């Protein structure tokens, strides 16, 4: 009911089968994240945790590799580090601008752990557009702006398996993921307004704030 | 790091563990005894120093010697 | 540019299915287990589709009531699936294969002639409604490179000339037809 | 022992077997009792010594995979196994159904039932391409055919196991091609995949642990458990193995399938089964082997390799369709493989934060490199941004777009500075006042 | 107990505040969790009112905005205790154990089925 695994130095036992990003945080290593939530069910959406495990071609995703017995786990190999700069960028090229009048301002956890994560030179040209996204209305008492959601799909499990309003759906592929309804109509549930302190970008915010 | 070893092993009593960083050298002292460790240190032949820039103070309130005097 | 657009032109909850489709779609639901019963859910959009074409909201929203599921899972798998078209189709539904192979077969001249004969761009349909046009991705089919297929079925090594004498015949004349000789080889 | 032209008493034939008699007559449902109530034991032991490697994309040993389905825990009450028949083929190339579904269904129906005498499955679902709405109707008669027999079904030839056949739909995803979408397009949801680390042999496929199989690796089963392991251990390498499909397309000078030697020479492939290239062996530009999801070889490197998956994986290239196609050197690469990267834009399924917006920037990078607006450095960015969709995926469609322009940077390179040669000023001065200006990419 | 150098009558007229930080729920991220913060409350009347002629806040309370760093709990109270007011310790929350098999995607007989 207790394994140990090493993290960089640091061993640490948790229980058996659990969550390897539940070993970093109980070992005290902060890993960035983005789609992976405590109180809701682990997607592999978001690809930024990705952390280098002994036994393993390639950097696994910590959200969802369950623990084996005795790891070996480094966050801080030089391609856990130059390819979480990659990801970053590669989440960061089809942002808006909104960053000023985004309202999660000191809060865009994705702003907020982009600089210690990230890299300059996101590669534009005038000739290149990235894409626009449809607003949608979920509601008169949370405002929408769908331009930013990275995608986090975090509304989607909160709404689904915590709310049981499961009318959030995701649609589309490719660029053309939307998240909320196609059919335009309004969510009226209970604790809707959680789902604001919840999408980790300001794609949804609160409407009279 | 060999000058503060050279500054430890020749006065162990009065100094406390000397700490490097970034071409700059700080020697921790107990403080009921400075003076024999800076008519040291001050003046003597391998350490000429004679000159003095800064006394000033830090407070960390944290522990329970609440004043470092740097 | 798949898109998730509105449900506001006169499509707005009011369809059903009809006789023998009820029957067919439950042979459909019996090859899957009674609890954990959602898998049939494909076909029987199929199934609507081929009852109904352009699959509107409403025959959604009716396999939704009937499969016991929220609305916006069915709407999770018909957001991705190009079989379900959405918009008003024309009988002939056009599907000219523009990958790779058929591009160096010259299917690009085949989507030339057709845009000739059906002045038509390749995203929109005839305003007769007999065409509907869609560059589409590769169908396996690499055989006969200059292949299209037609809302149901492949024809197989088409020149210009066979392109626009099947746009003559499908007007009124149905073409069985792989291609013009037989075999693959 | 050089490989030759695969000595026509082989595996399959497409021309008088379609029929239930005439695929009796051709050796199939023939020792059907013997292999059934032979030990599925058996089966993993007569596979593992045929060397049978996987034709899906992955070049896995099937029984490997096969033997993995099979825990020692199995025979607690976990529920009901069953498996799934990955009938889809998406990628660009391959024509290996219309030969196989559309052609030779029969041996296929009971590859499935020896297969699933293997895995002590419940059943087995059949995952056909829905765009083959005229093949479906075929198999599905065909397989009623040995299920009002009483061929499949309950008693089959003589069966302890209750086995089903049940087929079903892909409708228009190639990203449902990849196993575990399959499995979640199965489970009647989106065709998003899962991710990897809950092995599908034990995860619960639809609910409880089930398999994935190629439509061909299994369609050889019959047959192998028929003949030997040493019959189809002949050919090929010593651990590559065997006969495999081609299907050879593209500016050739007969397009064509065949089914032939593993480890042969490309040269001798082209020249002596598909008439050779249009234009002659000094006429290609490069040639696409395996996948659509390979890098190219060029002219001069693709004369003597093989057509096996290790000799030519040591040459960066894992040819794990085994679909071959070859252009005319008077033809565009960069539209190819500009195709591709709009292809892999309509088949990128959305759960990987990297392959969308990857497969977009690709898209937008190779529209640059077809009109000539691209920067010296830019090759290389653009291969520095492939590099970062190499490894960073939940499944392996966002490797499988990142291997093509990693083979455009290799083996090229006169070309693309050919094309950037064409004009002056790259990125060039415009104002964008309601819309952008002086240049424009496709719409 | 007299306070060497502290002019105000803080010392016997206002409640304090020892509290870790709260987890902020918006970000994910946890630097706030390291600290120990030592807050004067607004139990006032002077509580910062309304300005009239700007209409600024102009407030009455000369130590409205202060905050110590600390390291531990109980040298912050060692602390709160030799320069002597009255205080009030809050304990924080944490967040409890729960195994998280990704692999939660799975069914027995059951009605409700998710994504
Ligand atoms: C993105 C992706 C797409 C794939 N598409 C197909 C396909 O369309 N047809 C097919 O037979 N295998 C396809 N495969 C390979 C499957 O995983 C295949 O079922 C698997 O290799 C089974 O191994 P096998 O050949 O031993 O059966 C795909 C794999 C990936 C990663
Ligand atoms: S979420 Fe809004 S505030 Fe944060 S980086 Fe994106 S645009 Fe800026
Ligand atoms: S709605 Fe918000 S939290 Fe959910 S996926 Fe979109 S941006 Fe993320
Ligand atoms: S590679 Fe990722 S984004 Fe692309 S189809 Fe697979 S899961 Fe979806
Ligand atoms: S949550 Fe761990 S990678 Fe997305
Ligand atoms: S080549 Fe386009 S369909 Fe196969």
């Amino acid at each position: 009911a207790e394994i140990e695994l090493t993290i960089d130095g640091h061993k640490v036992s948790i229980e058996a089968g659990s969550a390897l990003i539940q070993a970093c945080e109980k070992a005290g290593v902060t890993v960035p994240r983005y789609c992976y939530h405590d109180k809701l069910a682990i997607a592999g959406n978001c690809r930024m945790c990705l952390v280098d495990v002994e036994r393993a071609p390639k950097p696994v995703a910590s959200c969802a590799y369950p623990v084996a017995p005795g790891m070996v786990v480094r966050t801080d190999t030089e391609r856990v580090k130059q390819a979480r700069e990659n990801v970053m960028e590669m989440m960061l090229q089809n942002h808006p601008l909104d960053c000023p009048v985004c309202d999660q301002g000191g809060e865009c956890d994705l702003q907020d752990q982009s600089m210690r994560y990230g890299r300059d030179r996101g590669r534009f040209t005038e000739i290149t557009g990235k894409r626009s996204t449809e607003d949608k209305n979920i509601g008169p008492l949370v405002k929408t702006s769908m331009n930013r959601c990275i995608h986090c799909t975090r509304c989607v499990r909160f709404a689904n398996d915590i709310a049981g309003a499961p009318e959030l759906g995701s649609s589309g592929r490719g660029n053309d993921m939307q998240i909320g309804t196609y059919l335009e109509k309004n969510l009226n549930t209970e604790l809707s307004g959680n789902v604001i302190d919840l999408c980790p970008v300001g794609a949804l915010t609160n409407k009279p704030y | 790091h060999q000058y503060a070893k050279y500054i430890m092993a020749a006065l162990p009593k009065y100094i406390q563990g000397f700490s490097v960083w970034k071409d700059e050298l700080t020697l921790h002292v107990a403080p009921s005894a400075v003076i024999p460790v800076t008519t040291f240190l001050r003046d003597n032949t391998s350490t000429q120093y004679k000159s003095i820039i800064d006394i000033t103070a830090v407070d960390y309130p944290s522990r329970e010697n609440r004043f470092e005097v740097v | 540019s798949v898109h998730r657009n509105t449900e506001n032109n006169n499509p707005s909850i009011p369809f059903e299915f009809s006789p023998e489709n009820m029957k067919r779609a439950e042979e459909v639901i019996a090859k899957y287990p009674p609890q954990y019963k959602k898998a049939a859910v494909m076909p029987l959009l199929d199934i609507g589709q081929r009852q109904l074409g352009y699959t509107s909201i409403s025959v959604m929203n009716y396999v939704a009531k009937l499969l016991e599921m929220p609305p916006m899972r069915v709407y999770e798998v018909a957001t991705f699936y190009t079989m379900y078209n959405r918009t008003p189709m024309g009988r002939y539904h056009l599907q000219i294969c523009t990958t790779t192979p058929c591009q160096l077969c010259g299917s690009d001249g085949i989507m030339e002639a057709v845009q000739n004969t059906l002045n038509i761009k390749p995203g929109e349909t005839t305003k007769d409604n007999l065409f509907t046009l869609s560059e589409v991705e590769c169908l396996g089919a690499c055989v006969n490179a200059p292949m299209m297929a037609i809302n149901d079925d492949y024809y197989e090594d088409l020149t210009p000339e066979g392109t626009v004498k099947l746009l003559e015949d499908c007007k009124a004349g149905k073409m069985p037809t792989p291609g013009p000789e037989n075999h693959v080889r | 022992g050089l490989k030759d032209q695969d000595r026509i008493f082989q595996n399959l034939y497409d021309n008088y077997g379609w029929d239930l008699a005439s695929a009796r007559k051709q050796g199939d449902w023939y020792k059907t009792k013997e292999l059934i109530l032979k030990g599925d034991t058996w089966i993993i032991d007569e596979i593992k010594k045929s060397g049978l490697r996987g034709r899906g994309g992955a070049g896995f040993p099937s029984g490997l995979k096969w033997s993995f389905m099979n825990p020692p825990g199995w025979e607690k009450n976990e529920g009901p196994r069953y498996l799934v028949v990955n009938a889809d083929e998406g990628e660009p190339g391959t024509c290996k159904d219309r030969e196989i579904m559309r052609k030779d269904p029969h041996k296929l129906v009971e590859g499935c039932l020896l297969a699933g005498r293997a895995m002590n499955a419940t059943a087995a679902y059949i995952y056909i391409r829905g765009e083959f709405y005229n093949e479906a109707a075929v198999l599905q008669t065909a397989i009623n055919e040995a299920y009002a027999a009483g061929l499949i079904g309950k008693d089959a030839c003589g069966s302890g196991y209750d086995f089903d056949v049940y087929i079903h739909r892909g409708m228009g995803a190639y990203v449902c091609g990849e196993e575990t979408s399959l499995i979640e397009s199965l489970e009647g949801k989106a065709g998003k995949p899962r991710l990897k680390p809950p092995f599908p042999a034990g995860v619960g496929l639809f609910g409880r642990p089930s398999t994935v199989t190629n439509v061909e690796t299994v369609a050889v089963a019959p047959t192998i458990l028929r003949r030997g392991g040493d019959w189809f251990a002949s050919f090929g390498r010593e651990r590559n193995s065997g006969t495999k499909l081609f299907c050879i397309s593209g500016n050739v000078n007969e397009p064509c399938t065949v089914e032939e030697e593993m480890s042969i020479p490309l040269r001798e492939l082209l020249e002596k089964h598909c008439g050779g290239i249009k234009g002659g062996w000094d006429n290609l530009l490069g040639v696409i082997p395996g996948g659509c999801s390979v890098p190219i070889l060029p002219k001069n490197i693709c004369e003597d390799v093989l057509m096996d998956f290790d000799a030519l994986k040591d040459v960066q290239s894992g040819l794990g369709t085994a679909a071959v196609i070859v252009i005319n050197k008077q033809q565009d690469v960069i539209r190819a493989i500009q195709r591709f990267a709009a292809f892999y834009k309509h088949e990128s399924c959305g759960q990987c934060t990297p392959c969308r917006e990857g497969t977009t920037w690709l898209l937008k990078a190779m529209d640059r490199f077809r009109t000539g607006q691209a920067k010296e450095r830019e090759i290389d960015m653009l291969y520095e941004l492939t590099k970062d969709i190499e490894g960073h995926t939940i499944c392996a469609l966002g490797d499988a777009a990142a291997w093509p322009i990693q083979g455009l940077i290799r083996n090229f390179r006169p070309e693309m500075e050919t094309r950037m040669k064409k004009f002056h000023d790259e990125v060039g001065a415009v104002s964008v006042g309601g819309w952008m200006k002086d240049a424009r990419v496709e719409k | 107990e007299i306070v060497s150098g502290a002019p105000a009558e803080l010392s016997r007229n206002r409640v304090v505040r020892i509290y870790q930080q709260a987890k902020p729920a918006t970000q994910s991220g946890e630097y706030g969790t390291f600290a120990w913060r030592l807050d004067w409350d607004i139990v006032d009347v002077a509580n910062r009112w309304e300005n009239d002629l700007i209409g600024w806040q102009s407030s009455g309370d000369y130590m409205q905005a202060t905050q110590m760093k600390f390291t531990s709990k109980e040298s912050a109270i060692k602390f709160a205790n030799k320069q002597g007011w009255d205080f009030y310790i809050q304990e924080p929350h944490h967040r409890k154990f729960r195994v998280k098999q990704y692999a939660n995607n799975f069914v027995h007989s059951y009605g409700k089925l998710k994504h």
